């Protein structure tokens, strides 16, 4: 085509997406991980992970409003990659790498699951 | 805006 | 903080939001625009445009199915910009500039108008 | 991936 194109418009939809997800603004899903529950908005959740993306495309899952996860799962973990979804940030340390990685594998983000393993190797 |  | 950020992420979320509205998949509202309707993600239009934003944070039209814009506005001027809400790519056209400036004056849409008033003094 |  002959479209133009703006530069900043993805990561201001995902900017605005966050400062929902912050007031609390239609967000549709709570996700509980052990004792801990986590509000999201069901489109930004299967937009960055293919665990998600199976969830709620099921035919039943679709129309839940509370997603258990399995109990291995870290809250933390979880809380780490939500903050990634709704940002492109992510606060990957020596103290969380495993719990990260293990939670990136599990909610299929297949490249915060490279980056982590590259971060270990260079550790090794 | 650019052309993409 | 010390984060690492995932430079196409922001633009996969979006591509992926997209595919979720060609499929029809957890589309929340219908957009009437005269004889034509339009399906969409009430927060990725919020997201977009000042005026969906005032909209869906309205105590009762956050809860609308349906909602019926302005008869003046123009069917294919709404197509052009809620394609460059999912995809960052407007196709502005001598033949459409007039109904896409106007649609986004109304959607305020801030960068789409500027761009589309260079794009009009230019050709004066 | 890059330091922001
Ligand atoms: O590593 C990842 C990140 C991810 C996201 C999704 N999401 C979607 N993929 C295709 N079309 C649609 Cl409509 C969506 Cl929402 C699926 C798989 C994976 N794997
Ligand atoms: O030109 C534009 C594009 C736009 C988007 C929105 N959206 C949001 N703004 C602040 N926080 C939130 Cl939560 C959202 Cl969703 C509001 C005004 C405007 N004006
Ligand atoms: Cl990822
Ligand atoms: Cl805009």
């Amino acid at each position: 085509d002959s479209c133009i194109q703006f530069t900043r418009h993805a990561s201001d939809v995902l900017l605005n997406l966050n400062r929902l997800r912050s007031r609390d603004i239609l967000t549709d899903v709570v996700i509980v991980v052990s004792r801990e529950q986590f509000r999201a908005h069901k489109t930004v959740l299967m937009a960055c992970s293919g665990l998600f993306y199976s969830i709620f495309t099921d035919q039943l899952k679709c129309n839940l409003s509370v997603i258990n996860l399995d109990p291995e799962i870290n809250p933390e973990g979880f809380c780490i990659l939500l903050d990634f979804m709704y940002t492109s940030r992510l606060n990957l340390r020596e103290g969380n790498i495993m719990a990260v990685m293990a939670t990136a594998m599990y909610l299929q983000m297949e490249h915060v699951v490279d980056t982590c393993r590259k971060f270990i190797k260079a550790s090794e | 805006w650019v052309i993409p």
